[PDB]
RNA sequence: CUGGGUCGGGGUUUCGUACGUAGCAGAGCAGCUGCUGCGAUCUAUUGAAAGUCAGCCCUCGACACAAGGGUUUGU
RNA sequence: AUAGCGACGUCGCUUUUUGAUCCUUCGAUGUCGGCUCUUCCUAUCAUUGUGAAGCAGAAUUCACCAAGCGUUGGAUUGUUCACCCACUAAUAGGGAACGUGAGCUGGGUUUAGACCGUCGUGAGACAGGUUAGUUUUACCCUACUGAUGAUGUGUUGUUGCCAUGGUAAUCCUGCUCAGUACGAGAGGAACCGCAGGUUCAGACAUUUGGUGUAUGUGCUUGGCUGAGGAGCCAAUGGGGCGAAGCUACCAUCUGUGGGAUUAUGACUGAACGCCUCUAAGUCAGAAUCCCGCCCAGGCGGAACGAUACGGCAGCGCCGA
RNA sequence: AUCUAAUUAGUGACGCGCAUGAAUGGAUGAACGAGAUUCCCACUGUCCCUACCUACUAUCCAGCGAAACCACAGCCAAGG
RNA sequence: GCAGCCGACUUAGAACUGGUGCGGACCAGGGGAAUCCG
RNA sequence: UCCAAGGUGAACAGCCUCUGGCAUGUUGGAACAAUGUAGGUAAGGGAAGUCGGCAAGCCGGAUCCGUAACUUCGGGAUAA
């Protein structure tokens, strides 16, 4: 028979295999189309959730109430020290799909590059490209590479530069750097190719890959929960509390003559640690990186100029369960997936977007760097210890 | 921003944070935490509360 | 020329809030949410400068025993304003509207919230008070 | 000459002002001819004391430790 | 007569009503409803695209492609049904052993106790009413949800491709258009913009709220260590405030582009000197369909790195 | 008629009573009832709409170790 | 009728005082209006 | 069936202790997933849940005030 009442069904099935992600570093499955119109640049990047906080803007869109008025919201710190360009893939069409074609790597690798080749670096003796490495100095691995370059810029038709991030830089205790392949999106694969060929064992920061008040996309792998329950995996409905065998179930299963449990069906299993990409997260600010400017150091990298302070990005007493962000960073609106210090893959957006949301200026004039490890209440520790006065400690 | 000041605990209130109370005869006020927000709402006097700013000021303490 | 922002809602079906003018009525029994479709065993919510049905459960006699649209003015829900202060009342109560929109009664006692008051012109007239 | 680890020190934060001592502060009461005792509480030292990664932040202070162990894998 | 209906007739379809039969089951297939949950059908209530009105506008009818997405909250009753109140865009109808009791409940039917009415001389009967009445078992197989792993490439590792599966967004309001088109008047639209919201989906913890045995810090009852101090016991003694962490439309963030086409409207144009959207040929065309975005990644491949002592040795390539 | 926004419920009346009725007892009734029903106040996680915490399990390991059941066995669609 | 010496638990009233908390753990009746039956 | 301490307290109630007794009830270790069993707490609403306020929750001792309808005059009554 059928319902009496109608619902919509709990839950999406284009998520279905609800399953522990393979990976755990975000995928980019699909990059932005190329054009040769454009010039040469990158289209993702790495980064590592450090936390939240707020922050206090003019809002600028006639027709609301927030209209020439001020509004707080919810902005990620997304810590992105510059990457390091470390080799170049390229990749060829064929009617069974897009095959990679050649790889070359750069002459210098570093030790933090090389920990992603083993499994345990201790006991090892990091052998690694110590013999691709002898390809560079001689004339006969120069004129072996030399033509395969030509080749490659000759048969194929996506290129991709493999570079890796720089951990020696964050307050982690990992050292074993990520890498990925970013393609390459420009002109004619000649140049692009030969764009990159220099760009070899260099820094990329972000500031030359995206800029502000842009609408890039988050790919990354939700935090886990482990085993869960159906009513916590699947948000089903809680069964009354005269219910025998437990309530926090789900009644019937499926029909009698369809004769099995359809894949359609909420069961209890893995909750969390799941692949996910959200798409149209908004930059407030690419930051600055600690510096040394003649002697003393510059810090205010959350100074706005309607602040004129001297406090940087970091709260009282550092993030919590991440540490102190000194690299340049990038400040997205709302929440983004993940756990802290858990890596982020920043992918330029796919879609061409022509609204008001999007095209949207930016123009912070208040960054809060209250503490997080409890409820904060003072900014900095200067104008804490002017409201305090001395204390008994000194 | 409007910076303003706690109605119990006297503190600094910032756009983030805090909660605002309206009673039933006007006379908004406003509150730093749920500490601050328990005790206006129990009716203990701030004077007689050691780390709130009206009971330092009473008792001319620090300067 | 703006609809109001979505906030907080905490005043489901079956809730009496008092109601504050002068038609002599003391209750107001919230009896559905005007503009909600809902869905399977979900109570329809009201917040702050909703339309509702209401029945005057205490008060003059002729308000008894009949259904009048009325308008919510106080919530003690915490609601977030997009400023970012979360503003919570005293009390929950609300006023006798027709539904064209102008109040039945004439004067409102205590404050109005500021989302009630920019929806409502005409109840905002009488509001002694503001948010 | 590098690494983490433990302890310690700071930062943050929670609660709310510790023990002791002093007070001609204390409803009063008892004894000795003003003094001495009992006395909940109050004031000062005292935003004091205590806790704070175990899944918080920094250290470059102390201590020892860390060039190991076992099982396999061949075109 | 045929916008819309349709008498007297007459031809059908369906098995969501009841019958008729008694083929299976009586060494037992757990026999009404409700709750929960998934999927399917279209005989389409709403939404998308259309054609026709006794379609001026608004509203409303009839019909077509069409099941993608929605189809509510309650009073009364065990109800299925029914009726009413309110909201809504709409409150369309159904199947899956009259879906679903080793999923629940057990209000109803249907044991044994009782009561009443009618019937009977009586024990007793009543698809009459009423009240109380034990709801057993999964560790097996499969299915399904997740978790190791196997399978070949000499061994391992890194970076990758995508064959295949799954698939997701939905509806409304306000403003403006505009008191305009239309209409005598009353009334009263539409597209393009702009601002939001409903339902759904995926996340997340700055902020608000919830939890709290960091048993963290005060307070406090009874007892106990001679007293102070320090503590302890009362199956978490009780009670304020509370870090971190989990967590809520009870906070906050995000939710997409094409292609061939359906209905339909057309172009050129014969058949049939004219005419004709059709016969040959051509065009526009959508909540449909397919793919993209997104999730998984094949007894499916690719590129690249390193490839086993220094007492032994094992290896790789070559010696047509 | 009242109770509610809405009442196949409840109460108060009406009586042509399928088939009420006088020790096969009729009517009423204070007090009482782990008896059966309706409404109102207070209260609350019953619910909107779920979340978190604790103890014992379940989980893994050392030791120890059964039973029900079993033609053969166990991936589906349609057909007969 | 007074003087001296012993004494057992009660009851009432007052002042002071604590962040309104005080049958602080334990022990420990929810209430009202009606109908049916006994 | 007999014997029966101290404190709190109306109490041979509950809780703590002394004399006396015992080793957690036929096993231990490590983890702290789901679902359970037994306890708790929840913003706003307050029975909208359900056949049905089932369960849970509210009240609760004592002192001083006050205590209705009805009644078999005793009660109701710890009414409220
Ligand atoms: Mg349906
Ligand atoms: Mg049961
Ligand atoms: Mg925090
Ligand atoms: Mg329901
Ligand atoms: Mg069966
Ligand atoms: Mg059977
Ligand atoms: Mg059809
Ligand atoms: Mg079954
Ligand atoms: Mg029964
Ligand atoms: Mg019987
Ligand atoms: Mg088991
Ligand atoms: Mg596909
Ligand atoms: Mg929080
Ligand atoms: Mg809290
Ligand atoms: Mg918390
Ligand atoms: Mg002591
Ligand atoms: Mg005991
Ligand atoms: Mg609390
Ligand atoms: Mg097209
Ligand atoms: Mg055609
Ligand atoms: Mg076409
Ligand atoms: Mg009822
Ligand atoms: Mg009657
Ligand atoms: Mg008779
Ligand atoms: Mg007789
Ligand atoms: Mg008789
Ligand atoms: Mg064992
Ligand atoms: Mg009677
Ligand atoms: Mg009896
Ligand atoms: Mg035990
Ligand atoms: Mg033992
Ligand atoms: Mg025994
Ligand atoms: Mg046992
Ligand atoms: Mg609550
Ligand atoms: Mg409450
Ligand atoms: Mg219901
Ligand atoms: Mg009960
Ligand atoms: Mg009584």
């Amino acid at each position: 028979s059928h319902r009496k009442f109608s619902a919509p069904r709990h839950g999406s099935l284009g998520f279905l295999p609800r399953k522990r992600s393979s990976r755990h570093r975000g995928k980019v499955k699909s990059f932005p189309k190329d054009d040769p119109s454009k010039p040469v640049h990158l289209t993702a990047f790495l980064g590592y959730k450090a936390g939240m906080t707020h922050i206090v803007r003019e809002v600028d869109r006639p027709g609301s109430k927030v209209n020439k008025k001020e509004v707080v919201e919810a902005v990620t710190i997304v810590e992105t020290p510059p990457m390091v360009v470390v080799g170049i893939v390229g990749y060829v069409e064929t009617p069974r799909g897009l095959r990679t074609f050649k790889t070359v790597f750069a002459e210098h690798i570093s030790d933090e590059c090389k920990r992603r080749f083993y499994k345990n670096w201790h006991k090892s003796k990091k052998k690694a490209f110590t013999k691709y490495c002898k390809k560079w100095q001689d004339d006969a691995g120069k004129r072996q590479l030399d033509k395969d370059f030509s080749s490659m810029k000759k048969y194929c038709q996506v290129i991709r530069v493999l570079a890796h991030t720089q951990m020696r830089l964050l307050p982690l205790r990992q050292k074993k750097a990520h890498l990925m392949e970013i393609q390459v999106n420009g002109g004619t694969v000649a140049e692009k190719l030969d764009w990159a060929r220099e760009r070899l064992e260099q820094q990329v920061p972000v500031s030359q890959v995206f800029g502000q008040d842009e609408m890039i996309d988050v790919i990354g792998v939700t935090k886990g929960k482990g085993y869960k329950g159906v009513t916590s995996r699947w948000h089903t409905k809680k069964l009354p509390r005269k219910t025998h065998r437990g309530l926090r179930k789900v009644a019937c299963i499926g029909a009698w003559h369809p004769a099995r449990v359809a894949f359609s069906v909420a069961r209890a299993g893995q909750k969390g640690y799941h692949h996910r990409t959200e798409i149209n997260k908004k930059i407030y600010k690419i930051g600055q990186g600690y510096l040394i400017k003649d002697g003393k150091l510059i810090k205010n990298n959350a100074s706005t100029d309607y602040d004129l302070s001297d406090k940087s990005i970091n709260p009282l007493g550092g993030f919590v369960h991440y540490g102190e962000v000194t690299n340049d960073f990038v400040m997205l609106k709302g929440c983004v997936v993940g756990t802290k210090k858990r890596v982020l893959t920043l992918r330029k957006s796919l879609l061409v977007q022509t609204k008001r949301r999007a095209l949207e200026k930016i123009d912070l004039k208040f960054i809060d760097t209250t503490s997080k490890f409890g409820h904060g209440r003072f900014q900095t520790v200067e104008e804490k210890k002017a409201f305090m006065g001395p204390l008994k400690k000194d | 921003m409007k910076v303003e000041l706690c109605s119990f605990s006297g503190y600094k209130i910032y756009p983030g944070h805090g909660r605002r109370y309206a009673r039933t005869d006007g006379k908004v006020f406003q509150f730093l935490n749920a500490k601050c927000e328990s005790a206006f709402l129990s009716k203990r006097n701030p004077r007689q509360i050691n780390w709130t700013v009206l009971y330092r000021r009473k008792h001319k303490k620090g300067q | 020329s703006g609809a109001k922002f979505r906030i907080s809602l905490g005043l489901p079906v079956g809730a009496v809030i008092n109601c504050a003018d002068n038609t002599g009525a003391k209750n107001l029994y919230i009896i559905s949410v005007k503009g909600i479709k809902g869905r399977l065993n979900r109570l329809p919510a009201a917040g702050v400068g909703d339309m509702v049905m209401a029945t005057v459960k205490k008060g003059k006699p002729e308000l008894r025993k009949k259904v009048h649209p009325a308008v919510v003015i106080r919530q003690r829900k915490s609601y977030r304003r997009k400023d970012g202060v979360f503003l919570y009342f005293e009390d929950n109560a609300g006023v006798i509207v027709n539904n064209k929109g102008e109040m039945k009664g004439s004067a409102i006692t205590g404050p109005v919230a500021k989302e009630c008051a920019d929806l409502w012109p005409r109840i905002a007239s009488n509001a002694g008070s503001i948010a």
